[PDB]
């Protein structure tokens, strides 16, 4: 409708997986304007900015390891 | 969870287009991106229509346009606690003694508003400086607000390090912000802080003059929130769980610059000087926090000492006149008495302490009130002095009693001395026990005495401190104690 | 003194370099053991916390 | 009812609401803010599509875009009454003492009402002593008009008003309002309380019979911009049914501060040295309701603070104009240890006038005048040739101008802790006597430092006397 | 030298290279199930540093 | 990158970029000429979606909206290194002498560099022995201290300048950097290359101890803002080497003047004189990473031009607020003394304190100035009553002050219209002792015009057997 999501995941999707992803999204409207980039530094996870809320489930826990490690 | 992107960073104020649900004083995160491993944080403040205005606590350089943003859900605060102990901390709470990461459970928000009215009581229990001068001119209550105003090399800073190394078994917990100044001044006062111990019962927040203005804004509010902390809750030191606190703000002159440039670069009008028209609701939101609160409110204190530059002996300027209308007292600090060997430079006549001289040591004020009153005998003398000891022989003695005095309260730096000391030497300077004495050889006396007294009279020591709260400290036998020793020690000089 | 401040300065840069190789190693076990483990089964954490 | 939070600014909180429900320019918003406590917000200025603009008069530091906004539909009333005596209340009216609330029996009166027409104006003028030697003859406050002291930061203003509480604060003949707006809450009370509560004039302490508002500094801008008109809706009620009142505001130029911080998020346009551009309309808002009516009279005694020590500022500058008497308080003098400070050239009253405070109080005020400034005409010529070069006259002149000078010092019974000396309360008539007789010549012989922190001539010829 | 012969013991895997990644995997990744499929040798296969 | 010119106006400038890789602040956007000249602008601010605004940082006249804009990506890059030193550069680091251009082997830093962090900094401070005799007695340096010089068109200001670099290449490591600061293209260029070519000492001449930088008078605000930056950067070189560098910055007002000439140009508001809102931090940005770390240290030597007499002037008061040391040159010493004029009784130093300096420094240089602040005091009587007037125990102490004025005279290695006498490098720990024994009563002898550039109490005696 108006919300926009960007779905960043380490590798790119099958139309499977991004169907699956759009059905994820019936949430708020289902198919909203959904861009996947692509962003392969960041592993293990899709970072869901439906709107202007994020969902973090890709590489930072590890990295918060890094952070407090370094 | 809740993001937004930076539209447009500006003089040290980025926009942060989108970012709804952030409360008025949110601290944003700026989230760490390729060239940048550290997050910077920065204060949401003017929440307008589609755009978040929000001051960057850090180097504006490494933000750019599309920088995502994410917003903490908390107002804009410090981590607080016994942790922050003997750690020099930014203004963020974020080490920089390389020690290690801080310890702490709970975090306090800063620029909350002040106890109030209500929860306060007068100030009854005192500070000990450890300055001959300040201890018996201008006494200094816990929870009171005493301004350190000077003129640039003056030895304000010199005089609250002496205040905060004082403070070793007093049940104090000492906090020192610079703001604003050189990181060699603060690298060498946190050396001067470690090399006497007084580090482990001391907090340093460090702003200084390269740090952008975003902090040096929020330094003194940081370290007043950490003050805070130990009035209200308390921390544990030497076991003992101590309430009092006292807070050095330092140079808060170089505060309120960074204020207005704060304002400026915010293209807010300006006022008088150029600072915009809050730089006295800064500074006194800022002190009025420093409060003696009563016994219903738990008790504790927090002890401000801010530090006021003056340019040119110009007491009469915005700021200065700002914080000694919101301080309780002056500790001013002359430029001619500095440079003509009274280092501890004092102007007797016009530092004050509004609050606090009933916060003294009944001893203190019954051996101090007439050293006030000879010292003002002098300084109104000074003036009759012109002519070439045309003026009568008793007044002749008043005056040359008064240069015994003066060169009694020149104390050298980095020498605190205990109340005990402290009255004790006054005692002896006031009952005409120093006459015979010649003026330049009264610094070597009263330390000749002091070393006396520590090494031969222990006991004297003792007594005159267990009997410093009394309401007639000269009792007999005290006195008699304290004459014989006197005696003795200038029997043997 | 001098002398063993500056060798903790180049062990300083040498810690944290293995540190963060340390961690960066660990972190590469996961992206290489992903392949093996499931490429795009991440979707299930995320459809949980969305 | 039922607005959204659009913009927060500072202390200012633009709001939107439905077309047809805007508020009005003075009513009272309420944000819920959680936790079963709100923030009362003050409306200011009504901007297009049911948008508002309000003063937050808390802490606003917390609060989010789209809260909701609740509409009270009135403005910010606070209760009067006999309820009021003896208690300690918000800007809002809310009581911050340990005591309880103030029951919904008690009347709620706006905060922003009209003032007295010209027709309700009180004309009538009589002296009002104060044990004060330079206020009671250069100076001589009004019972029932307004007056105001002057002065920078250092300068001796709060102590003057609390000897001017301790000293006529027990004889009211009625009740009394205490205003420490934007002041210490240190001294400005907490410390005001102790000797409130410790002054009994009659089996009742002067606290019994005072209302106090504070909005101390600490507070943000908008509840030091309303607090003066909270405390003003309070003594109004007691002026109205006759009492008479004692009225003490402090740093009428932290109202003004506020006002200038408020007008400066409010996005109007800065006038002179940033004030608000609405500066003499505040200040007549606020002081225009401080007047002795018929009903009932006002005796108004206020504190004003002057930027470092500019006089000219344009706070200082508009309050000089609303008063009866003024009082000015120097740095030069107080640093001088002449404590009370008041500079006799700049301080006036209306009431020096012959048939109102007396034929011999007027001739020797005026003598005090014009001998002082000689002084401040010859200083210079003291200062680098000398002394010496004055003619015989003009010498002794001088002399006694410096005598003068240090013969306005005097204890005050508050100010005990600083100078030794305990406090002398001079009356009105042995004030005139004592600088008529110094005048006179008598005195003549006598050292200027004996001058110093006395009472009464007669205590001067003592010192004297015991010293030989 | 001395750093050279610390790191050469710390870069030797049995210090702390697979203590390390697999208390990180066990932490981070899966419930102590950091191998999941496979990844029985891929584990610190490839810990050349 | 790949951006172009939205909008010229003045030496400001608003490149638009693409949404994506916008240049961060001080970025150092550059700008094609049409041949194989450029010009290097320094974003200062971003604005709506793309838009920067840059100083132009050259002569900005023959540039047209729509030219190509090309990103560097970080900050004005400047050459470091031995590569540098007895070369002579502007702000952009690209070298203004006859020379070639330096080559890209040598390395290249950013001149936007944090200063050094809390734990770099040195806790203790320590004297650097300068070698002068009033100096290093009077107003004694800080190692990785600032130091200003006062005076304006004095003396011996610039004798000054080449001896320390000559006596830190003696005693420290030498290398040092001149930092010119709205440096006069005639007398502050060409005039100081030929100074410094032609003093040479052990064979080497001053110019190939020491690398210049000129932000010009005629150059835009930002070259003489950014000037002192490039001349830190060059000097950080040297200091990560463990050397010790002296780093003297003309006119350090004329930095201030710049940022504040920068700040009016981009619209920001005025600040108390009308001066930057930004000057506390802009100064504090210099003078900051002039500091004695761990591994080295950058002593300094900022000249300060106080506007009018006002020294409470935001400007000199910022820059005081950051010095450690103030030398005053002053004219009517200057009138006969072209040596060294340092008005002893105006001239102070924080580390002249007994703890660092120790006990006996600092009771000779108190005794120094004591007889010489009795001199002033007495002058006026000199000048109107005579020597005779004038009772006992003074006019000794006046004949002594005369002498030890007269004995503030250093002979030089390197000088200005060299006067032959033989360069000399004194201590401190021989000043201290030798101004103690002149205040001992030896050399009341010797008469006080033969105190002309002696040097050392040895050498006072040996002149006297002479
Ligand atoms: N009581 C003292 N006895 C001897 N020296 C002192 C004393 N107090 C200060 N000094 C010296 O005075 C100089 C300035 O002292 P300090 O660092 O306190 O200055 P300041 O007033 O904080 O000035 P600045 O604005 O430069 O920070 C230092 O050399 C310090 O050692
Ligand atoms: N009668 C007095 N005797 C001695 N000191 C006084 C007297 N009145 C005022 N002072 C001085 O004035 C100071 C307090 O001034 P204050 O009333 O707080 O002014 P402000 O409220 O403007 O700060 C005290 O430090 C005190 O020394
Ligand atoms: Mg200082
Ligand atoms: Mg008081």
């Amino acid at each position: 409708r108006a919300v926009d999501a960007s779905v960043t995941s380490a590798i790119e999707l099958s139309a499977e997986q991004k169907e699956r992803i759009t059905r994820e999204l019936q949430q708020r409207y289902g198919d909203v304007h959904v861009t996947y980039h692509v962003d392969p530094t960041l592993i293990g996870g899709l970072i869901i900015r439906v709107g202007d809320q994020v969902l973090d489930n890709s590489l930072r826990a590890r990295l918060s390891a890094i952070q407090r490690v370094l | 969870v809740n993001v937004g992107t930076v539209i447009a960073v500006g003089d040290g104020v980025a926009r942060l287009s989108g970012l709804d649900q952030v409360v008025a004083s949110e601290i944003v995160e700026f989230p760490p991106k390729a060239g940048r491993n550290e997050s910077i944080y920065g204060i949401a403040l003017n929440l307008e229509q589609d755009s978040v205005a929000a001051i960057i606590l850090g180097d504006d350089e490494t933000i750019e346009e599309g920088d995502m943003v994410t917003s903490t859900g908390r107002v804009i605060s410090v981590p607080v606690g016994q942790g922050l102990l003997g750690r020099v901390v930014n203004p963020l709470g974020q080490p920089i003694d390389g020690k290690g990461p801080i310890v702490y459970e709970k975090t306090r928000p800063i620029e909350r508003i002040a106890p109030g009215v209500i929860t306060r009581k007068s100030v009854d229990t005192p500070v000990q400086t450890g300055i001959i001068a300040i201890d018996a001119l201008i006494p200094i209550g816990r929870g009171q607000r005493e301004l350190i105003i000077g003129d640039r090399q003056t030895g304000k800073t010199a005089v609250a390090i002496d205040t905060i190394l004082n403070q070793k078994g007093q049940g104090m917990v000492c906090i020192y912000v610079a703001i604003g100044q050189r990181r060699a001044q603060v690298a060498q006062v946190v050396g001067t802080l470690e090399r006497f111990g007084a580090m482990e019962y001391t907090i340093v927040v460090s702003a200084t003059a390269s740090e952008s203005a975003a902090l040096q804004y929020i330094a003194p509010y940081a370290g007043c929130a950490m003050g805070e902390e130990i009035m209200e809750n308390g921390v544990m030191l030497n076991g003992q769980l101590v309430k009092d606190a006292l807070i050095v703000y330092d140079d808060l002159s170089k505060h309120a610059v960074a204020y207005r440039q704060v304002s400026l670069l915010l293209r807010r009008p300006p006022g008088r000087e150029a600072y915009p028209g809050d730089v006295f609701y800064l500074h006194s939101r800022l002190l009025e926090r420093a409060a003696r609160l009563n016994e219903e409110y738990g008790g504790g204190s927090l002890t401000a000492l801010p530090v006021i530059e003056t340019q040119a002996n110009d007491v009469s300027a915005y700021i200065p006149t700002n914080v000694i209308s919101i301080t309780d007292g002056q500790i001013y600090l002359e430029s001619d008495l500095f440079n003509a060997g009274q280092r501890p430079a004092l102007n007797v006549g016009i530092s004050v302490s509004r609050v606090g001289g009933a916060a003294q040591t009944r001893a203190m004020r019954a051996v101090a009130g007439k050293l006030k009153g000879e010292l003002a005998q002098f300084r109104d003398l000074a003036a009759f002095a012109q002519f070439a000891s045309d003026l009568d022989a008793t007044t002749k003695a008043q005056i040359e009693r008064g240069q015994r005095l003066q060169e009694l309260l020149k104390q050298p730096q980095y020498q605190p001395l205990p109340v005990e000391d402290q009255v004790a030497v006054l005692y002896a300077a006031t009952n005409n026990y120093l006459d015979d004495v010649p003026v330049p050889l009264i610094t070597k006396w009263r330390d000749d005495f002091l070393a006396f007294l520590r090494t031969a009279h222990p006991e004297v020591r003792k007594l005159i401190y267990d009997n410093r709260l009394d309401r007639k400290f000269p009792t007999p036998e005290v006195k008699e104690a304290l004459e014989a020793a006197i005696k003795e020690f200038k029997a043997t000089s | 003194a001098q002398a063993e401040q500056e060798r903790i300065r180049m062990l300083s840069e040498a810690k944290s370099q293995i540190a963060d190789l340390v961690t960066l190693t660990a972190s590469r076990v996961l992206g290489a053991e992903l392949q093996a483990r499931g490429h795009d089964a991440l979707i299930a954490e995320s459809l949980a916390a969305l | 009812a039922k607005g959204v939070i659009q913009e927060i600014i500072g202390v200012v909180i633009r709001a939107k609401f439905p077309e047809d429900e805007v508020p009005e320019i003075y009513n009272a918003i309420e944000i819920p803010l959680g936790n079963g406590d709100r923030l009362v917000c003050e409306v200011q200025q009504q901007l297009g599509n049911g948008v508002v603009k309000a003063v937050a008069m808390g802490s606003t530091d917390g609060l989010r875009r789209g809260l909701e906004v609740i509409d009270t539909g009135r403005p910010i009333a606070v209760p009067v009454g006999p309820a009021t005596l003896g208690r300690v209340f918000n800007v809002l009216g809310d009581p911050i003492d340990g005591m309880g609330p103030i029951g919904p029996e008690v009347e709620r009166r706006p905060i922003h009402r009209d003032p007295p027409s010209f027709e309700e104006q009180n004309t009538q003028a009589q002296i009002f002593e104060t044990g004060i030697k330079v206020i009671d003859l250069i100076a001589p406050f009004t019972r029932g008009g307004k007056t105001a002291i002057f002065g920078g930061a250092g300068v001796g203003k709060t102590v003057v008003i609390q000897e001017l509480i301790a000293n006529i604060a027990k004889e009211q003949s009625g009740f009394s309002v205490f205003a420490g707006v934007g002041e210490r809450s240190r001294e400005g009370n907490d410390l005001i309380h102790e000797m409130k509560e410790a002054r009994i004039d009659e089996n009742t302490t002067v606290f019994d019979k005072t209302v106090m508002v504070f909005g101390q500094m600490n507070e943000p801008p908008g509840a030091r911009l309303r607090v003066g008109l909270t405390a003003l809706t309070m003594a109004e009620y007691f002026r109205d049914e006759g009492r008479d009142i004692l009225l003490f505001i402090d740093n009428i130029f932290r109202f003004v501060q506020a006002g200038s911080e408020v007008s400066s998020l409010l996005g109007r346009m800065p006038s002179q040295v940033g004030y608000q551009p609405t500066l003499g309309t505040e200040m007549g808002e606020l002081q225009e309701r401080i007047t002795s009516t018929k009903r009932g009279s006002i005796t108004s005694m206020q504190a004003v603070y002057v930027p470092a020590d500019d006089y000219t500022d344009p706070a200082p500058a508009t309050v000089f104009s609303h008063l009866d008497a003024t009082i000015s308080l120097e740095r030069s003098i107080a640093e001088r240890a002449i404590f009370p400070a008041v500079d006799p050239l700049a301080s006036t009253s209306r009431i020096l006038d012959p048939n109102i405070v007396g034929e011999e109080h007027y001739r020797v005020a005026q003598e005090v005048k014009r001998v002082l400034q000689r002084y401040k005409d010859l200083k210079d010529i003291i200062a680098i040739l000398g002394m010496e070069e004055l003619s015989d006259e003009d010498k002794l002149t001088v002399q006694r101008a410096r005598k003068i000078e240090l013969f306005f010092s005097q204890p005050f019974t508050v100010a005990q802790q600083f100078t030794g000396r305990p406090g002398k309360y001079v009356p009105v008539k042995k004030t005139v006597e004592s600088f008529a007789r110094l005048l006179n010549g008598e005195g003549d012989h006598i050292p200027e430092s004996f001058f110093y922190m006395q009472g009464d001539f007669d205590d001067v010829l003592a010192a004297y006397e015991a010293s030989q």
